[PDB]
Parts: structure tokens; sequence; C-alpha cells
């Protein structure tokens, strides 16, 4: 064949120390530990740079909810 | 701000999809970060990571970090890159 499962480019290493602004966010991904070595979510701010975050953490889970 | 070691770092995944990390360094926020010593990760300058075919088996060579650096482990595995 030609393999269809998707692999991802970048992973995270380590995630953000408190909060980000709702004011600054404009999208997110989510990189799954069946392909990376530690599941986290990436946010993507009004500027195009990308921050790696805790699933885990509340206000995580609040703003891709939010996002929606 | 949003920290100097919390951006997306490349990575490459062997036959079993599992991603490893490409190199142990890298410009973050205008700061550099460095992944811990022991991470495993894939011996590839970047410039070679960023203009590779997305999906082609490559034979990637492995080593381990190290003070920023990935040490050769002189073992090799092949490796591919996602979309």
């Amino acid at each position: 064949q030609p393999d269809s499962v998707s692999i991802p480019i970048t992973c995270c290493f380590n995630v953000i120390n408190k909060k980000i602004p709702k004011q600054r966010l404009e999208s997110y991904r989510r990189t799954t530990s069946s392909h990376c070595p530690r599941e986290a979510v990436i946010f993507k701010t009004k500027l195009d740079k990308e921050i790696c975050a805790d699933p885990t953490q509340k206000w995580v889970q609040d703003f891709m909810k939010h996002l929606d | 701000d949003y920290g100097t070691d919390t951006c997306p770092f490349p990575v490459l995944a062997n036959k079993t999809n599992k991603a490893k990390f490409v190199g142990c360094h890298q410009k973050c926020n205008g700061g550099d970060q460095k992944l811990t010593d022991g991470t495993a990760c894939y011996v590839v300058e970047r410039k070679v990571w960023d203009r590779m075919t997305p999906m082609l088996w490559y034979e990637c060579p492995l080593g381990e970090c190290k003070n920023g650096v990935c040490e050769d482990l002189r073992k090799k595995e092949d490796c591919r890159k996602g979309n």
C-alpha cells in the first residue's frame, strides 16, 4: 500500500505555566500519546505562535471548549 | 512570556508510529529550548528534517540527548515524517 496513518510533525515536551489570556487565543490542535511521547494540546495564538498545554489542567478544557 | 520551552518540537516516527524528537535543541520565542538528557532522539540536522518528503521511509540514525546534543548511539532504524 500507501500507509494512511497520520503521523504528527511536532510533539510537545513541556507545557505553559499559567492560563493564557483568552483574547490571544486563535485555534487549537491536540497531540495524541498514541504517537507523541506525551499527550498535549497546542494552542495557536493570533500571531500564529504555538503553545503547548496540559490536557488535564481545567483552563485548557474550558478554552478548547470555548473554541467550538 | 509564553516560556522559552513550550514550543512544539519536530519529530519523526518509526514502524511503531511512536514519535521521537529530531535533535535536542531549538529556538522557542527567541530562547533556547533544550530537551532533557537521556531523551531518545534522531541524530538529524534540522534543515534536513525540513526538506524531507512526508511518509517516505528514511534510514534514520538514533541517539540520546546530552547537554542539548543528540549523541549518536551508532544504530539506525527506518523513520518517516508526518504530512
